[PDB]
């Protein structure tokens, strides 16, 4: 409640912060332990764009 | 505002003229004598008391109490101010 | 009719002065008597601290 | 009994590890604790304990509500031994002026302050 | 010691025959302006206790001094010692010693009564008056009075 | 875990558990050097000592 | 790190304090 | 030996002597008025410190001028908020009134600093004091001392 807007019920992070740590945890499940960082590289670059 | 000058005593009243003197001069001083309670002011009378150091010296209680260490010091200063009877008024 | 004691004390009551502000008299709360401050101008505190004595 | 203790300048703001302790008894049926604590400024705070918990005031109210003495006269007492340690001279002042900033200038106007702001955690008679 | 004195205890045992020593709460003197010094007694000499108790008062062009001999006030310097003043002739070598009274003498004031009516001040709240032993005035401590400042503003 | 803490008195040792009264004792000392707590120490305090008796303060003495 | 109390990038109004209590209450307040 | 001498740390009073604090009250305008102080810095002889440290003493003077009355100048600012080189040194602050310095052998130096009559007090030369053992002419950092008298072998070498 605290990090989340009370009027349009969103959290208020940046949105590549949530995508960014989607995707880590949807590879997370699946034990790449590898493919953490190379997500971040990704969106970095693509945030760089 | 304006100082509270006073003289309210219901039971108290003031106190008139007597033999002490407000003449000074290069003759006479002044020496603050602080003594024990029990003492005795008027055994001393044929006894010498000192102005510088130390002396023992002789007194008159009972029996005899010449056992008194009487010191002598410069003023430290003191505020204790002698109020003396004045002479031009009684 | 005066008084001699520290001088950040009114010398007629004993009270407290405050601080000298802006103004040239610091002015006693209690009794109602003003100090001038250029009476202030005699003090010098000159304490020191010694570290390594020097034999 | 003056110690040092650190866990003292967990207390106030300006509180130092230096402090004296008194433990006082009255004819051996009464018993209470009470602190002297040092500020940085030079300020000393008054600890004492009433009912299991404790009170912080300062020094100068405690002075000036014991006696009907001037503030000189109370300044005169607590610069006794060290009479030109000018930093005690000027925190003396300081205490001593604490009390007049609050208007109460004389012994009456503390007694009516220190009863004023200390009748709720007391419970005398209204 | 080469320096003495013949002592002399002159001056009958009397109340006003002693000697009185002033001090000042506020000062040192340095300088006697136009001070009226005037010391007052009780009427009632018959009884020990209530004889022997004075009281100094001095007016100065601006403030006035009293001290008593009794009561709050009166010094210890009085009870556990006794004090003398001794005149010395420095021909006769004569010490005439006279009894002595020390007094310590406070400014005195008008008095106040206004905020003896004036006491009801939101006398509804009882333990929000409770705030008044929770500020800088005796505090309970640091936790307390950062504390209880607006409820933590919640 | 109680060593140290635990102590006991030696065989010499006593408690006082007596009361008197001490109304004489400050006026025994102000016959001997001690200056009453009013009075003025005709010394630097910086020069004298402070003398209590049972928690009351009863003057200075010259050193 | 990512999870406090911000202004939203979306309505664009003002961060709303959430404070909790006793852990027993939770207050807001009404942004201006 | 020369790299034992300057590994090191020197603090600033271990070669200060004492501090002189002389505080004086100076109202010499008729609405403005200050707290005159002056702080007279005296130093050990560098014959005391030539066996463990390696200054000369112009190099303390230098420290002296450069960062310590910054830092000084700073400490009295976080209290408040509720003939070339003399020069240069009395622009860092626009209260430091005088500067004095040891031109011949360099053993003192003596600021005044001047503040102005602020509502609260404190004790400048609790100040000086307290930053004079706080101070560190220089030191690499994270090393506070250094010892080469280990003779210790290894394989009787
Ligand atoms: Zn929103
Ligand atoms: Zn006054």
């Amino acid at each position: 409640l605290r990090g989340s807007c009370l009027n349009c019920h969103m959290l208020t992070c940046p949105r590549a912060v949530i995508h960014l740590l989607l995707c880590q945890l949807r590879v997370l499940e699946v034990g790449a332990l590898q493919a953490v960082y190379e997500l971040e590289r990704i969106l970095n670059r693509f945030l760089e764009e | 505002s304006c100082p509270p000058n006073f003289t309210a005593k219901p039971p108290a009243s003031e106190s008139p003229r007597f033999s002490l003197e407000a003449l000074t001069g290069p003759d006479t001083e002044l020496w603050l004598i602080q003594a024990p309670a029990d003492f005795a002011p008027e055994c001393f009378n044929g006894r010498h008391v000192p102005l510088s150091g130390s002396q023992i010296v002789k007194g008159k209680l009972a029996g005899k109490r010449h056992r008194y260490r009487v010191l002598s010091s410069c003023p430290q200063a003191g505020e204790a101010t002698l109020l003396a009877p004045s002479t031009e008024a009684g | 009719s005066s008084f001699q004691s520290d001088l950040d004390f009114c010398s007629d009551c004993g009270s407290v002065l405050p601080l000298p502000g802006a103004q040239d008299t610091v002015t006693c709360i209690r009794c109602g008597f003003n100090i001038n401050v250029r009476d202030f101008e005699g003090k010098v505190v000159k304490t020191s601290v010694v570290f390594h004595q020097l034999g | 009994i003056a110690m040092i203790r650190p866990k003292w300048k967990t207390r106030g703001p300006g509180y130092t590890q230096y402090g004296v302790s008194m433990h006082c008894v009255r004819e051996e049926h009464s018993a209470v604790n009470m602190n002297l604590h040092y500020l940085e400024n030079g300020t000393v705070m008054l600890n004492f304990i009433y009912r299991k918990e404790l009170f912080f005031l300062p020094l100068g109210f405690a002075l000036k509500a014991l006696v009907s003495f001037s503030d000189y006269q109370i300044f005169q007492e607590l610069i006794k031994g060290k009479e030109d340690d000018s930093f005690l001279r000027n925190s003396v002042s300081q205490m001593l002026r604490i009390v007049m900033e609050e208007g109460c200038s004389t012994q009456k106007q503390v007694l009516n302050y220190l009863g004023e702001c200390f009748r709720v955690k007391l419970n005398v008679p209204d | 010691v080469l320096p003495s004195a013949r002592w002399q205890y002159c001056g009958a045992p009397d109340g006003s025959q002693r000697a009185v020593l002033v001090q000042f709460s506020n000062g040192k003197l340095q300088s006697p302006g136009n001070m009226r010094f005037t010391l007052y007694e009780n009427k009632d000499s018959t009884n020990p206790r209530k004889r022997n108790q004075r009281i100094l008062a001095a007016e100065t062009d601006r403030l006035s001094y009293v001290g008593n001999n009794f009561g709050t006030g009166a010094l210890k310097c009085n009870t556990l010692c006794r004090h003398f003043v001794g005149i010395l002739n420095k021909t006769s070598g004569q010490m005439e010693v006279y009894d002595a009274e020390l007094f310590n003498m406070q400014p005195l004031f008008s008095d106040v009564s206004v905020e003896s009516e004036l006491a009801l001040e939101s006398q509804t709240k009882t333990y929000r008056e409770k705030m008044d032993s929770c500020i800088e005035a005796f505090g309970t401590t640091k936790q307390k009075r950062a504390l209880n400042t607006r409820r933590m503003n919640r | 875990e109680p060593c140290g803490l635990m102590n006991h008195l030696t065989a010499v040792c006593e408690v006082v558990t007596q009361f008197v009264y001490t109304a004489s004792i400050p006026a025994l000392l102000c016959n001997l050097g001690v200056t009453p707590i009013d009075g003025a120490p005709h010394r630097s305090y910086s020069e004298c000592y402070p003398v209590l008796l049972d928690g009351v303060m009863v003057g200075w003495v010259d050193k | 790190a990512h999870m406090n109390a911000k202004r939203c990038p979306h309505c664009k109004t003002g961060r709303s304090v959430v404070r909790k209590e006793h852990n027993s209450k939770l207050t807001i307040t009404f942004p201006a | 030996k020369s790299l034992k001498k300057q590994l090191t740390r020197v603090c600033l009073g271990e070669v200060l002597q004492k501090i002189d604090v002389q505080e004086s009250f100076c109202m010499e305008e008729k609405q403005n008025k200050f707290q005159v102080y002056q702080l007279r810095f005296q130093f050990l002889p560098h014959a005391y410190y030539q066996q463990e440290k390696c200054l000369r003493p112009e190099d303390i003077l230098r420290f002296m001028e450069t960062r310590f009355f910054k830092l000084l100048m700073e400490s009295i600012k976080k209290k408040n908020n509720k003939e070339r080189r003399v020069q240069a040194v009395r622009e860092i602050h626009p209260f430091i009134d005088d500067y004095q310095y040891d031109t011949e052998e360099s053993l003192w130096c003596q600021v005044t600093v001047k503040l102005p009559l602020m509502k609260i007090n404190f004790d400048m030369s609790s100040l000086v004091v307290s930053l004079a053992h706080g101070a560190v002419i220089y030191a690499t950092k994270g090393i506070t001392r250094c010892l080469l008298n280990e003779t210790t072998n290894n394989k009787n070498e």
